[PDB]
RNA sequence: AACCCCCCGAAGCCAGGGAGCCAAGAAAAGCCUCUAAGCACAACCUGCGGGAACCCGUACCGCAAACCGACACAGGUGGGCGG
RNA sequence: GCCGACCCGCGAGGGCGGCUGGAGGUAAGGGAAGUGCGAAUGCCGGCAUGAGUAACGAUAAAGAGGGUGAGAAUCCCUCUCGCCGUAAGCCCAAGGGUUCCUACGCAAUGGUCGUCAGCGUAGGGUUAGGCGGGACCUAAGGUGAAGCCGAAAGGCGUAGCCGAA
RNA sequence: UAGCGGGCGUGGAUCCCUGGAUGUCCGAAUGGGGGAACCCGGCCGGCGGGAACGCCGGUCACCGCGCUUUUUGCGCGGGGGGAACCUGGGGAACUGAAACAUCUCAGUACCCAGAGGAGAGGAAAGAGAAAUCGACUCCCUGAGUAGCGGCGAGCGAAAGGGGACCAGCCUAAACCGUCCGGCUUGUCCGGGCGGGGUCGUGGGGCCCUCGGACACCGAAUCCCCAGCCUAGCCGAAGCUGUUGGGAAGCAGCGCCAGAGAGGGUGAAAGCCCCGUAGGCGAAAGGUGGGGGGAUAGGUGAGGGUACCCGAGUACCCCGUGGUUCGUGGAGCCAUGGGGGAAUCUGGGCGGACCACCGCCUAAGGCUAAGUACUCCGGGUGACCGAUAGCGCACCAGUACCGUGAGGGAAA
């Protein structure tokens, strides 16, 4: 369910669109570096986190 | 496709040497240049970086069984940050 | 792709083997092996611990996956074969004369 | 090779040798060989400048309906082949 | 720590050294220069200060047990040092 | 599948009895064949013989005390002895492709042993403006606009390009 | 694919289907190079102070055809792959002849190029003895016939008959308008385009007359639809006891059947499960004259004129192939070499040739269907059941062997 809230909000991402949207997957990867950092000194992550990261930026990247 | 180069601290007794200096070492991109390393940490971490180096890591070929195989392989890279600072999420 | 079965996380009969009229609630249905589970089976694993985490593993006797063709659901009767009526809207299971 | 308005290639048709009567009988002795055209060149004007042309004899006078041709016929702008290829 | 003196002294270095011989002993670029186009608010050359400088190999074996000989095979492998 | 000294058939066989075995079998009467093995120096697999035999791969050479370890002639340390030293030492290139190092271990690999290894598991390890090569140059040769030739496939081949110890 | 470690779904996931999205580098590989998966670039814009560096996005291979005045541009398309099948270009020897040359094996094997779901073939210069059949393709037959053949080995048709299928067309040329180009400006030569035209009762052109027409004819083209493929749903009827680890068995009494094919369920189930028989289903993509509709294109007589009717071709000869035809009395179709017409008072063919009589319109082109095939999906088997069946039931075109092509297991 996590899609329905995300995408519609991307399509509301249309105050500055595009521009706007370049910028937001590029702070989104960010918080994923800073995850497969955390995943690998051991404990600090948990799983799903990274994936679900990823799965976001996706569709984001639509 | 800019935080993407970097992929993980490069966790090993020898690793941990180079915070001594500035020369901090950690696991990057097959296919990256020591240029388009240095503006990636750079601008990951906002920190001037004089010196880069990178070398090439072919992955050992382990066996799991009568299957055989083969890890990725990776590039190690070293960098040398302006003489003096550092990296505070590395140093731990 | 009709993968789907009997039925679900219920209460479920067993027309089996060696429980034979056993009734229990089934708590797991796996259509990967056609197999569900109730209160039934209760092979004793001997084993120590499944999983080196954790000191012990008990003596865990706990329920083993039956295969589904020995087990009958049931509704205000003993256990019936499942046909399906529909409404003016969606659509759900009516067992040999009664409901739900 | 066959080349221009010619249009004839090369057939790999055999010969065979007899010794005979014919009044007494006849016999043989045979093999493959290639038969080839009478392939000459065939200097020309045309438009501006030269152009050769790879013909067999049998159609060598068919080139020289093509430059009567040539003359209600738009063509310049130095066009080395090119003649040729638009040339029918 | 001492870190000096004396001596032999190389095929090596100075290198494009010198002699003699016939069998008469690569090419191309960097390097220099000339000028045409072209420009002469350029450009080239000189110094100075600052800035920039990638990709790949880099372990280990390498006359052998890690290369070639089906083998921890008395065989085979080019170049340098070899007191 | 194993077993018999019983029953039947001239026989090939069949039937019955005990045993093993654990999910298939297929009357009577017919039907159709990938239908019967001892040899083919047959094919494939398994296992014998030779045989506890030859051999254990250079006649450079070993002994001992100590230690480790379930176990040690064979691993580790010290000492004595021996062999190489135009090499049996030290570099570079080719070819190898993780065999390097550290920890854990010995089924197999090691012509024995094995606590050892180049072997098993795991982790770590190769850093370059100056070394080598490429964003330099050409050689033989190759590739190859044009061009010339060839039933097709192609052949030759200028310019350019690839080509290095 | 379990375990560590965590998350997701009746605010309806997983999964399945249609489409869309991103799709590194190699590979027709296409910016150039290159020892495939790797190196090095040009231009435009952007990123990091970013000039030096780097990176990102787009773009830059070649060939063909048509506009573009040459020029540079722009547009459409080719390139490679495919199990087998197909057409064309090439084209073996073993072998059989119980030797061996002709012959055979055979236009097979294989090489090459091209084609498509097919391919080829095709509107008669046909067939051939009926004043008759009438495109082509394939099956059956004719028929081991006619015939070919060191008349040896052997090779082997056609019409006709039976069936599948059905299908017929456009053009070149005489002529007219037009644009342009040329040049000894002509009441013309040519090129492009349009009109015209497409035949064997011969046709067409040109002039005249008829009434020349509302009518007929009608797509292989186009649109819509059905059906259809690409996921799926409904789907009848059983309980008790008995032997057993376990029934589905044994038994007692019942029941459905347009469903008692098959498969699973701890053994042997119409009734438990999945199904089965019967019947429903598509937003999307795909498919589709089977139906309807429209268009493109097509339809008339007589008479006069003598224009037209596919050229280095016909035809003849030399060397050849194809065919049942191996030079034989050797025609016909095809064509390497040489000579070389005619526009219907024309040319071919009817097995050398001549005469008569008949068949037919070459030298341009396209055409569905029947047909082959089996990578692919489905069905079934007096097919296999792990030394069988594909080499491969299994992590196999792998291990391993070979430099390499290639070979190739076991399980």
């Amino acid at each position: 369910m996590k899609l329905s809230e995300v995408r519609k909000q991307l399509e509301e991402a249309r105050k500055l669109s595009p521009v706007e949207l370049e910028k937001l997957v590029r702070e989104k990867k960010r918080e994923l570096m800073e995850l497969r950092f955390q995943a690998s000194i051991g404990q600090l992550s948990q799983n799903h986190k990274i994936r679900d990261l990823k799965r976001q930026i996706a569709r984001l990247l639509t | 496709t800019a935080y993407d180069v970097i992929l993980a601290p490069v966790l090993s007794e020898k690793a941990y040497a180079g915070f001594a200096e500035g020369k901090y070492t950690f696991w990057v991109h097959p296919k990256a240049t020591k240029t388009e390393i240095k503006n990636a940490v750079e601008t990951a971490f906002k920190v001037k970086v004089v010196k880069v180096n990178t070398l090439h890591v072919r992955g050992k070929k382990k066996r799991l069984g009568r299957y055989l195989g083969k890890r990725p392989d990776r590039k190690k890279a070293i960098v040398q940050v302006a003489p003096g600072q550092k990296i505070e999420a590395l140093e731990g | 792709r009709v993968k789907m079965h009997v039925k679900k996380g219920d209460t479920v009969l067993v027309a089996s083997g060696k429980y034979k009229g056993r009734v229990g609630k089934v708590k797991e249905v796996l259509p990967k092996k056609y197999a569900v589970i109730v209160e039934g089976v209760n092979i004793v694993k001997k084993a120590v611990r499944v999983s080196p985490k954790y000191p012990q593993g008990g003596f865990i006797e706990k329920e083993a996956p039956l295969h589904a063709s020995k087990v009958r659901p049931i509704c205000p009767a003993c256990g019936k074969p499942t046909r399906v009526r529909k409404k003016f809207l969606e659509n759900g299971k009516k067992i040999r004369v009664c409901a739900k | 090779s066959g080349k221009r308005p010619i249009v004839a290639n090369s057939i790999q048709r055999r010969g065979k040798a007899k010794r005979e009567g014919g009044v007494g009988k006849k016999t043989t002795g045979i093999s493959k060989r290639r038969q080839y055209p009478n392939l000459q060149k065939v200097r020309v004007r045309v438009a501006g400048q030269e152009i050769t042309f790879r013909v067999a004899a049998s159609h060598i006078p068919k080139v020289y309906e093509l430059v009567e041709r040539a003359k209600g016929l738009r063509l310049e702008g130095l066009s080395p082949k090119e003649i040729k290829k638009e040339l029918l």
